[PDB]
């Protein structure tokens, strides 16, 4: 995972 | 109105595809992912040239030298790195903010990069030296774009917190703060420096005038309501906005009149990507966890 692909 | 084809679907990275970006001279098209990869097509065949690894975490963003030989990628494990694209070895670890790197860009002269983070700060960083020449406390929340202008003397950032602000180079003082406060989940300079495309999470887009902070035009019709997803001024043919959506449609809208042109289907997840090649009608989108491919897109127009 990365911070982009996770959201919110 | 353009008229964008399917011409290749890139495959191989392994989880959702964080950014694609084309190279200056136009010639590659390089991609980040979760599965902690760069990967570098060609432009025009969408074959597979390499892969580039040595991120311990996924990756959110990516990004290129004026000159085309270099990338600056940003990754969850804290750092950005500095990688030589021909031979694919790292230069430089960039290592100073406290949380994941998000967003990064090359200033023009590429003697500079500047990266935004969960960290909520933006950092200006010496290419050469790796070292990090200034620390903006930028925002009170997770920063979620970083760029610079067409001659890098002004960085506008975005921000979770709402805002949009316009930082001075040089100084690193913040020169305007537009808060005309939906998250702002992607910001970047027009080609000419004078507008700011800036994306919040209520669905919408807009286009600022920097020197009069005023909201010139505003988009709509996508979803865009959780994710960060790039938008983009199209040049090359029609003067366009371009912009990933979270109903796996990539839009394109008349800049002028603000009405929808064209939408791209074949995605089969949410187009958290989407980049416009800098002399060529051609698009490139990429998609998360559920569909793991990029794909090129060419218009007469």
């Amino acid at each position: 995972g990365c911070a982009r692909s996770e959201g919110f | 109105k353009p008229n964008y084809a399917l011409k290749f679907t890139l495959a191989g990275h392994t989880k959702a595809v964080s950014s694609v970006k084309f190279s200056p001279n136009g010639e590659w098209l390089a991609s980040s992912s979760a599965d902690k990869l760069i990967k570098i097509w060609g432009a025009y065949d969408g074959k597979f040239e390499k892969t580039i690894s040595g991120h311990k975490l996924g990756i959110s963003d990516v990004a290129w030298s004026s000159d085309s030989n270099l990338l600056v990628s940003a990754s969850d494990d804290k750092t950005l790195k500095i990688w030589d694209v021909s031979s694919g070895k790292c230069l430089k670890t960039l290592k100073g903010h406290s949380n994941y790197v998000f967003c990064c860009n090359f200033n023009p002269q590429s003697n500079l990069i500047v990266s935004g983070s969960f960290d909520e700060s933006v950092r200006i960083w010496d290419v050469k030296t790796g070292k990090c020449l200034k620390t903006l406390p930028a925002h009170s929340d997770p920063v979620s774009a970083v760029h610079f202008n067409r001659d890098g003397s002004l960085i506008v950032s975005s921000s979770y917190d709402g805002l949009c602000r316009i930082w001075d180079t040089a100084s690193g003082q913040c020169l305007k703060t537009l808060i005309d406060n939906p998250p702002v989940s992607f910001v970047k300079f027009s080609p000419n420096g004078k507008y700011i495309l800036a994306a919040t999470l209520d669905n919408t887009l807009k286009l600022w005038d920097y020197s009069k902070g005023k909201c010139l035009k505003t988009y709509t019709g996508h979803k865009n309501e959780k994710y960060c997803i790039f938008a983009n001024f199209s040049v090359t043919g029609g003067k366009w906005i371009v912009s990933g959506s979270e109903d796996n449609l990539v839009y394109i809208w008349n800049l002028q009149t603000k009405e929808i042109v064209q939408k791209l289907q074949g995605h089969t997840d949410v187009v958290i990507s989407t980049a416009c090649h800098p002399t060529e009608n051609i698009i490139a989108s990429a998609a998360l966890e559920n569909d793991k491919t990029i794909k090129l897109w060419k218009s007469d127009c």
